């Protein structure tokens, strides 16, 4: 469908673009399925997943000047393991 | 323009665009076909603040220039639980443990 | 030996505009094939150079060595200038993986001797220590123009 959901391990429910979800190679795999959960993703981390999919999918391709995409040091270490896991 | 946000009820985000001179009453337009909730059951909200259906999200304060892809801006959504309208209610994500000392 | 600049003694006048929020530092592959490395550029600025017809340019981050794209790719070659009008050489953060940003925040906030105490699996511990190095991304580059 045109959307999906991604449940983090603590219940959240995000629902992003079915497009914008396929930029990670391991949620494309887990959906070829609507829904996918993270029992390790908790929602801090994957709300940042989300806008991350989003800002990958608006500055790709485009000349327009590409901001930094940020992220707070709180944050990082999760984000990172989170990144690996989802080939993104 | 596009504006870029997060539609959230309890433990529900919607993650979504929109033009800015898009109206508060065709984002819920959007919600309809994600959520599958007609707009007359649903209340959009800027903060505390309850918006009008035929305001632009741009007179709603959803800018591009505060609508970013990267940090999307906050929209809150109360539906109408048989004939009267649920609070406002947007359960926090969690918070992230503390920063090792290393940091 | 293969990426490297031509001497062409054609003069090329270039403007290096640093479209990013990094301290640009421009790196010139000398007619070896080494890379020299010239002053910086700070975030918002902008630079006339005099350069050649032929010669090849890359950007990186000047306190991390990250990868930065000028004109959409990786490398740059002043071309002919028409009119003596310059050739616009746009330095752009490229689309970094959420893996690689990650990385490079983690890289900033600790150091070096510290990565081993960090609580991650030891794979990417590995990714922490194999910082960006304009060397290794010659070797890279050099080695996809085979594949052709
Ligand atoms: C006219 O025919 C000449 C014939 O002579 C035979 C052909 O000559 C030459 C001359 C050269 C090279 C050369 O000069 N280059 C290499 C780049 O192409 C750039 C150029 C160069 O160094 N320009 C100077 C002016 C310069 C440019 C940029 C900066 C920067 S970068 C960021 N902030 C600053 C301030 C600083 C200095 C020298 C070997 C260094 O290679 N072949």
């Amino acid at each position: 469908m045109m959307y999906v959901k991604l449940i983090s391990s603590d219940g959240h429910e995000f629902i992003v673009k079915r497009e914008h979800a396929l930029t990670s190679g391991t949620i494309k795999a887990m959906l070829s399925t609507n829904e996918v959960n993270f029992r390790e993703i908790p929602s801090h981390v994957l709300s940042k997943v989300c806008m991350y999919f989003t800002y990958k999918v608006r500055y790709t391709n485009s000349s327009t000047e590409i901001p930094e995409f940020p992220i707070a040091p709180e944050i990082a270490l999760e984000l990172l393991m989170a990144a690996n896991f989802l080939d993104c | 323009m596009d504006v870029f946000l997060m539609i959230r009820r309890h433990k529900t985000t919607i993650f979504t665009d929109a033009k800015e001179s898009s109206t508060v009453f065709e984002l819920k337009r959007i919600v309809e076909g994600i959520l599958k909730r007609p707009p007359d059951e649903q209340r959009l909200y800027k903060d505390d603040q309850l918006l009008d259906d035929g305001k632009t999200l741009g007179e709603c304060g959803f800018t591009s220039q505060t609508a970013r892809p990267q940090a999307p801006a906050t929209v809150g959504l109360a539906f109408r639980a048989d004939d009267t309208f649920e609070a406002l209610c947007i359960e926090p994500f969690s918070s992230p443990p503390e920063l090792p000392d290393v940091m | 030996p293969v990426l490297r600049s031509v001497n062409s003694r054609e003069p090329s006048q270039v403007i290096f505009c640093n479209r990013s929020p990094r301290v640009v530092l421009p790196v010139w592959l000398n007619f070896d094939g080494e890379p020299q490395p010239y002053p910086t550029l700070p975030p918002g600025t902008g630079r006339r150079i005099h350069s050649y017809r032929g010669h090849l340019w890359l950007f990186r981050d000047a306190g991390t060595h990250d990868g930065l794209l000028v004109n959409q790719t990786e490398l740059f070659v002043p071309s002919l200038n028409v009119d003596g009008q310059p050739i616009f050489a746009n330095i752009t953060l490229p689309v970094y993986t959420l893996k690689e940003r990650c990385l490079q925040v983690v890289r900033s906030l600790v150091k070096p001797e510290n990565y081993r105490r960090l609580d991650i699996v030891r794979s990417l511990y590995e990714d922490l220590e194999d910082h960006p190095n304009v060397q290794k991304d010659l070797e890279r580059l050099t080695q996809e123009r085979i594949a052709h």
